[PDB]
């Protein structure tokens, strides 16, 4: 009983039906080279950014070996002008700049 | 013996009205009192306000 | 109609400070607009004149204010 | 007292910027 | 805790005189002044030296970050 | 020279200008409390007036006079034999309890 | 750029401790937002009745108020309508949402002034200096199509074409509308907006300091007075030898 | 009486012991002028800063309990740090009950004041709920589950912002009652005073000696609190509050209220996620051990020169954590506050109880 | 830890025999804090804004996990509350229990503060119950002669229930509880 009746209480404090997934549709022609769109997505920002050819370049660049989290550029976008990203910063959650 | 027990010399604490020691000191008592009675009553009003 | 603040600024550019401020202003834009190719733009020099002119503009102004 | 005295002082500081004392311009009732 | 059940005590002599027979600030300032110097030279070899060293960063610091965001430092 | 350095901690560190000697400074943990207890009544009640009068002198944010101070030189340890032997036999009491 | 540039220190009539705001100034900054601003900022917070016994009298705001139409209802039938403005309603937001207004500002959002000076660093200090701080880019300087260079905005480069000048408005008082008489009553009116109880505190923070002025004496006599029976004690140690 | 007015107190504390009825005051403050905000308040987040706003421009003196309560947060945490600084200084930590009571005491008042910032939901409301509940997300396995839990979904929302306002209603009086546990554990020592010597033989009654020492102390509370409330109502605070939050925008110079600067630089300093939040639980977890790193013979550091130049560094040290903390992460800032931060944990672990030891020495003990 | 938890609770000397009647005791301690845990629950998802406050509560009861079960037990907890307050008075007068002067007093004290508790907590939901209990109630103050108008409308915030009572009876009804406590 004690079991039940506490998970019941702690489960009222998670997610509620209302706030649990639809995906996103963007037009990409509005966001010009150079340009980081952000929109709210799932409850969070969603980076749909445009990339020039020195960006991508300089991304191409990277010692990948060095990095924390190794990952080539290429692994990370389908359309190298294209970079699609979660707005979160990865440490305590606040939007990068 | 407990009669070599002698008070100190507090004159340089006494108020000026109570300083000669063969004057009594019920004279300024009342304004003494009346004094920091004033002081009282007038931090009691203040607080009020 | 003339601004006071355009006369304040006038007599306050007038100062020594404010002055060699605008002596290194110039002084980079000869520098920057020379170049087809560069990084270079004179928002320093700009920021550093506005700064000793705006000090003594403050100081005077309102007294020109209803 | 105290109050009266006190905003005296705070209004004669403030002589002519309080709406009290430019009031009388736009009233006229 | 209280009084009667504190500790013991032997052979001490407590003088006091009613507050209203006495001033209240004997000497006020010509023997406080002169401890409130003696204080504070009691203990300004023990609090100054890191609020200047405070000071000293702070100041190298402010300076050395202003320096670093111009062109010519 | 150690001691050149001693006496001037001895100093610095100021008890003695509250008249005070450094066993009456201790920190006073269950070991203390019961040497404190087995000092023999002269030196208990002397202990006790120092410190009445370096509570006294504190409350008034005073000092002695310096010919008053202690002084390093003279400064004994009158509960050293005491805490000694209370450290020592609880020490024992620990060896017989570990058994 | 990542330089800043920091807004000096105005005289202002209402910097001092228990110096009040100037309200001609705030009369005359409040025709500045109502012909000026009001068209790109929207005010969320002061409604008409706020302006009463501060800049207006109450007939006055109620005229002011009329002078617009504000969105009522629904009626019998279930319908919006328009009606004039009245003393309970709030300024009227140029706006129906900041979707709009970034795309009527080149996407850039104007935002609401209710508290911008309380909202940023330098108050009316800096919107002051940001008002009559237009200038021409600094040689290198290249702004995208929208942006105008503000030495005092951070960056240097904001999406707000200057939005006074001489005689960008007439006062009612004849005053001369010059941009930095503009600006001065502006950012009066703008602290009054983020501030109405501006007056208020300092005419209290006056009485609190004459309590305190008296109240902080007395109690601290009644603290030596008690205390003077420790103060003065003295001890004697009387052993048996 | 025997609980107040003939409570044995010892006739030399200064006013370093004013702290504990400051924050007794400062507690009940609080409470008043927040129980009259909750009257207005609403949890909503369409509707939160508008009913802050409304407070504040509509609500009779609605101006002046805002501020009061803001600036009584402030007043708390001063009387807090010099309450500590009191009980490092002079061995107070010795009575270990009230001493931990006293850190969980810090903790509590920390969270509650955490929350409160966030009700308005102005950007830094926002942004700090974001990053401080992320800090549970550093938790092996469970962290971004017990993140998760907390939020009421998957990102700071309105079941947040309703959730803290109740918190942060009730977490009060939880403080009041753990504050008369931390009073009664101290009745059964007395308390400490300025020597560190036990003053068993020089107790005055707590009335009227303290009663009106504290009064005293109560006046200039109320002074220091009604010249910020009245002459500077907002200078301890951040002007991106008076911006309603935007979950898609974080501020460029976003920075913590003034009384966790030291902490967030400490956590700053740090370059790895884990490394940094356990650094920041560590910085006032240690409390908890500084009577086990307690190596003097004497309880008070009034009698150890060496120990109050390292107190008095601590003390700077934290100043400069404090200013780092409001600057940008940029050289020579960076370094500085790492150096801060290391010099922090090594004063406390191991140069204080060095520093014991050396005075024992020189002692002969 | 020991004392004060102990003698205070084990040791406790109770007579031999006191009946089922004596159990309403505890029994409304176990009422409070039910209430107390439940209505805190709740608390974590109501909004007291007039234009939220029903619909708080419907999103408890529909969206929020378990959010029916802890609402109906907080709305079905009060009720069992005062069928153990009503026994437990009875128990009193029935076997001359307010003998104990201080006990009943105290008691009694708690009888009203637990009927103005529930009836503030009744108008959070804001259905029309709430409302005319909210308007009743409070406007029995205006029987009092020449002020009870003005304490009426210092109560509301208003000429009426409105926004302005809503939000603080959340308030009230919030600390009550912990008061009563
Ligand atoms: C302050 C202490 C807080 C700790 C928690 C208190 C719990 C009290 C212990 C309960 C003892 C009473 C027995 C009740 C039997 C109920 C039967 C039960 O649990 O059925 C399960 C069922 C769920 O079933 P399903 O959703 O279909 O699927 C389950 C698989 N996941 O849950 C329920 O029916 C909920 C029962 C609610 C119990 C009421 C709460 C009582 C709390 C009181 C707190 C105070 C203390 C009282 C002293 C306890 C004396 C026994
Ligand atoms: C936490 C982060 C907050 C940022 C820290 C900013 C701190 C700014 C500094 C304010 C401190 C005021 C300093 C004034 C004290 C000056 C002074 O008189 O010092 C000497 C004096 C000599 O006294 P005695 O040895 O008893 O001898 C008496 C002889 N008549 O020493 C004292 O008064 C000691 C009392 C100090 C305790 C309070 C210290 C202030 C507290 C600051 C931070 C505390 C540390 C712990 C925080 C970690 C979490
Ligand atoms: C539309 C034509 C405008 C008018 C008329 C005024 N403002 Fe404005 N303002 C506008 C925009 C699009 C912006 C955003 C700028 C950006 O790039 O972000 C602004 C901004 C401001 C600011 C805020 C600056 C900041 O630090 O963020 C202020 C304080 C401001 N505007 C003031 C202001 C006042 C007082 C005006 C009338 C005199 C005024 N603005 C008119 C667009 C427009
Ligand atoms: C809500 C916060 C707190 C309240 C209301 C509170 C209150 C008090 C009060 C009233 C006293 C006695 C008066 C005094 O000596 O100042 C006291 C003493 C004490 N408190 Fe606190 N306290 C709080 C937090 C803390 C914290 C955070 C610590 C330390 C981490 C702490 C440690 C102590 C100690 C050790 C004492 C005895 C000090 C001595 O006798 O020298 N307190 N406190
Ligand atoms: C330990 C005591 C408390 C502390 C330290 C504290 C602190 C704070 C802080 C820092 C804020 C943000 C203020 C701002 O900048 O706007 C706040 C807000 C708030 N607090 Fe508290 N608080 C305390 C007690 C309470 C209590 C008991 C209540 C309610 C019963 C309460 C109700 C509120 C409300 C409604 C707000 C939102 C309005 C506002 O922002 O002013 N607080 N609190
Ligand atoms: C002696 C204690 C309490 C009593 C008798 C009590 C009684 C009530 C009653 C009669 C209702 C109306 C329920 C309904 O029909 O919907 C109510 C609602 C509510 N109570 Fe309480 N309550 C108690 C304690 C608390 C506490 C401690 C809190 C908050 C910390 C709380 C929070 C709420 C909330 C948010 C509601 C609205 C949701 C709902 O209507 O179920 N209550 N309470
Ligand atoms: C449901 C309740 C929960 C989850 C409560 C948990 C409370 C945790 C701790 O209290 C015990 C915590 C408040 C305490 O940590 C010791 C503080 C010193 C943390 C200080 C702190 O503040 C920040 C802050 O305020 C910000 O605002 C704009 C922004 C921040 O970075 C962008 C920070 C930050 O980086 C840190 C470390
Ligand atoms: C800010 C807090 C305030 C003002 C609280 C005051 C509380 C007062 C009392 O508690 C001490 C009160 C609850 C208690 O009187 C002893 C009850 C027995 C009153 C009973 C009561 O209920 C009604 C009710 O519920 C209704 O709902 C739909 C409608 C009602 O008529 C249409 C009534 C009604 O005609 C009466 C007499
Ligand atoms: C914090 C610096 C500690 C230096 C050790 C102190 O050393 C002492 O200094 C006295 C005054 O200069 C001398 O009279 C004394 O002989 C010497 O041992
Ligand atoms: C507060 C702690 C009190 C400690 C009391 C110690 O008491 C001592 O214990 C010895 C055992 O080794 C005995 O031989 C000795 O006679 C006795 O006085
Ligand atoms: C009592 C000492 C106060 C020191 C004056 C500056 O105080 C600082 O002002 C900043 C903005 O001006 C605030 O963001 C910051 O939180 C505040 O501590
Ligand atoms: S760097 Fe900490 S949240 Fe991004």
């Amino acid at each position: 009983a004690a079991k039940n009746v506490v998970s019941q209480f702690v489960s009222s404090m998670s997610a509620s039906a209302d706030v649990l997934m639809s995906k996103i549709e963007i037009k990409l022609s509005d966001i010009p080279e150079g340009k980081n769109m952000a929109f709210k997505w799932r409850g969070k920002p969603l980076f749909v950014r445009h990339r020039t050819k020195k960006e991508i370049d300089q991304e191409a660049a990277v010692e990948v070996s060095q990095l924390r989290d190794p990952q080539h550029d290429l692994e990370r976008v389908k359309k190298p002008e294209w970079v699609i990203l979660i707005g979160v910063c990865t440490h305590l959650g606040c939007v990068p700049i | 013996s407990h009669t070599d027990i002698k008070v100190p010399d507090f004159s340089d604490y006494r108020r000026p009205e109570v300083l000669d020691s063969t004057k009594s000191s019920k004279e300024s008592s009342e304004a003494r009192k009346g004094f920091s009675y004033l002081v009282t009553a007038t931090t009691t009003v203040g607080v009020a306000y | 109609l003339v601004d006071p603040l355009t006369t304040v600024r006038e007599q306050c550019e007038q100062l020594e400070k404010c002055v060699k401020a605008r002596e290194r202003l110039e002084l980079c834009d000869e520098r920057v607009s020379s170049r087809s190719q560069t990084e270079e733009d004179c928002t320093e020099e700009l920021l550093d004149f506005l700064h000793a002119r705006d000090h003594c503009v403050a100081h005077k102004l309102f007294n020109s204010l209803k | 007292a105290f109050d009266q005295g006190a905003d005296a002082i705070y209004e004669h500081i403030n002589e002519g910027k309080l709406w009290k004392h430019i009031k009388h311009k736009y009233e006229n009732k | 805790r209280q009084f009667g059940h504190l500790t013991r005590v032997r052979h001490v002599i407590t003088y006091s005189l009613s507050p209203f027979e006495q001033r209240a600030f004997p000497h006020y300032f010509s023997k406080g002044i002169p401890n409130v110097l003696r204080r504070t030279r009691a203990c300004i070899l023990r609090v100054a030296p890191p609020f200047v060293a405070f000071y000293l960063v702070y100041t190298w610091g402010t300076q050395e970050f202003e320096k670093s965001k111009r062109k010519n430092p | 020279w150690l001691e050149g350095i001693r006496k001037w901690y001895y100093n610095a560190a100021g008890f003695n200008k509250l008249g005070l000697m450094r066993d009456d400074t201790i920190h006073e943990n269950d070991d203390v409390k019961e040497a404190i207890r087995r000092l023999p009544e002269n030196l208990y009640d002397d202990r006790v007036f120092r410190i009445k009068r370096a509570l006294d002198l504190s409350m008034r944010q005073q000092i002695l006079p310096k010919e008053q101070w202690t002084k390093y030189e003279e400064d004994k340890s009158y509960l050293e034999p005491y805490l000694k032997e209370v450290i020592r036999e609880r020490k024992e009491r620990e060896e017989w309890a570990k058994k | 750029s990542d330089l800043e540039l920091h807004p000096p220190s105005y005289p202002w009539s209402h910097r001092g401790l228990l110096s009040s705001l100037d309200h001609t100034s705030i009369r005359r900054g409040f025709q500045v937002y109502k012909q000026v601003c009001s068209s790109c900022h929207s005010m969320d917070y002061v409604a008409y009745r706020h302006l009463v016994g501060v800049c207006y009298t109450e007939d006055e705001a109620k005229a002011l108020a009329e002078e617009v139409e504000v969105q009522d209802g629904p009626n019998e039938d279930g319908e919006m309508f328009m009606r004039p403005g009245k003393l309970s309603d709030y300024f009227p937001k140029p706006y129906p949402n900041p979707e709009a207004a970034r795309a009527a500002n080149n996407g850039a959002l104007p935002p609401d002034l209710s508290y911008i000076v309380r909202a940023r660093h330098g108050g009316e200090d800096y919107v002051f200096s940001l008002l009559t701080g237009y200038c021409e880019p600094p040689t290198g300087v290249s702004l995208r199509e929208g942006l105008y260079f503000n030495p005092y905005f951070p960056g240097q480069a904001i999406g707000m074409a200057p939005p006074i000048y001489n005689e960008v408005l007439e006062f009612d008082d004849g005053t001369p509308a010059t941009m930095s008489q503009v600006a001065k009553d502006v950012c009066t009116f703008l602290r009054w907006a983020a501030e109405p109880e501006h007056d208020h505190r300092k005419r209290m923070g006056l009485k609190m300091l004459l309590m305190m002025g008296l109240l902080l004496p007395l109690v601290y006599a009644m603290k030596r007075h008690k205390w003077s029976v420790l103060k003065s004690r003295k001890l004697a140690y009387r052993p048996p030898k | 009486n025997n609980a107040f007015i003939d409570l044995p107190a010892p006739s030399n504390i200064s006013s370093w012991w004013n702290f504990g009825s400051l924050l007794g005051i400062c507690l009940i403050l609080q409470i008043l002028t927040g129980l009259f905000l909750a009257m207005h308040y609403t949890s909503d987040t369409t509707t939160a800063f508008s009913s802050v706003t409304h407070i504040c421009r509509d609500v009779n003196y609605g101006w002046i309990i805002r501020y009061m309560h803001a600036n009584g947060a402030s007043m708390f945490f001063i009387c807090l740090y010099m309450h500590v600084g009191r009980g490092l200084y002079y061995g107070s930590y010795t009575f270990l009950e009230t001493w931990n009571i006293g850190v969980i005491l810090l903790l509590t008042v920390m969270a509650t004041a955490f929350m409160g910032y966030v009700l308005p939901w102005g950007q830094m409301s926002f942004w700090g709920a974001t990053v401080i509940t992320n800090l549970l997300s550093a938790i092996p396995y469970i962290g971004t589950n017990l993140v998760e839990w907390i939020w009421g979904g998957f990102s700071v929302d309105k079941a947040t912002l309703t959730r803290f306002f109740a918190f942060h209603f009730i977490l009060p009086f939880i403080i009041m009652a753990i504050a008369m546990v931390h009073l009664l554990f101290l009745h059964e020592t007395g308390s400490n005073n300025p020597t560190g010597i036990s003053s068993d033989v020089d107790k005055i009654p707590f009335h009227p000696y303290y009663t009106i020492k504290d009064i005293l102390g109560a006046l200039l509370l109320i002074l220091a609190l009604m010249l910020l409330v009245l002459f500077a109502p907002d200078l301890l605070g951040d002007p991106d509050n008076y911006t309603p939050a935007n979950p898609l925008n974080t501020p460029p110079h976003i920075k913590p209220e003034w009384y966790f600067l030291f902490a967030y630089a400490i956590l700053r300093s740090i370059p790895n996620k884990l490394g940094g939040v356990l650094a920041l639980a560590f910085s006032i977890l240690i409390l908890a051990l500084i009577p086990l790193l307690h190596t003097s013979k004497q309880r008070s550091m009034m009698f150890r020169p060496l120990s109050q130049c390292l107190f008095w560094a601590l003390v700077a040290d934290l100043l400069t954590l404090t200013w780092i903390g409001g600057q940008p992460v940029e050289h020579p800032y960076i370094t500085i506050g790492q150096l801060a931060s290391v010099l922090y944990f090594l004063l406390i672990l191991v140069l204080m109880p060095t520093a014991g030891t050396i005075e024992n020495k020189l002692l002969k003990w | 830890l020991m004392k004060i938890v102990n003698n205070a609770f084990i040791d406790l000397p109770a007579p031999s025999n006191i009946s089922s009647w004596w159990n309403f005791g505890s029994l409304l301690g176990i009422c409070l804090i039910l209430q107390i845990l439940t209505g805190l629950f709740l608390a974590m998802h109501y909004t007291s804004d007039t234009t939220t406050a029903f619909s708080s509560v419907t999103h408890i009861c529909r969206d929020v996990n378990y959010g029916w079960i802890i609402r109906y037990m907080h709305a079905n907890g009060a009720s069992m509350f005062f069928i153990c307050l009503y026994m437990h008075v009875g128990r009193g007068l029935y076997y001359g229990s307010y003998t104990f002067l201080e006990t009943w007093n105290i008691g009694v004290i708690l009888l009203l503060t637990v009927m103005a508790t529930a009836f503030m907590g009744y108008v959070l939901p804001w259905g029309q119950m709430s409302f005319w209990g909210a308007t009743v109630i409070t406007n029995l103050l205006s029987a009092i002669p020449y002020i009870g108008t003005n304490l009426v409308e210092w109560i509301w915030g208003g000429f009426s229930v409105d926004k302005a009572t809503l939000t603080r009876f959340f308030a009230f009804h919030f600390i009550l509880p912990f008061i009563i406590m």
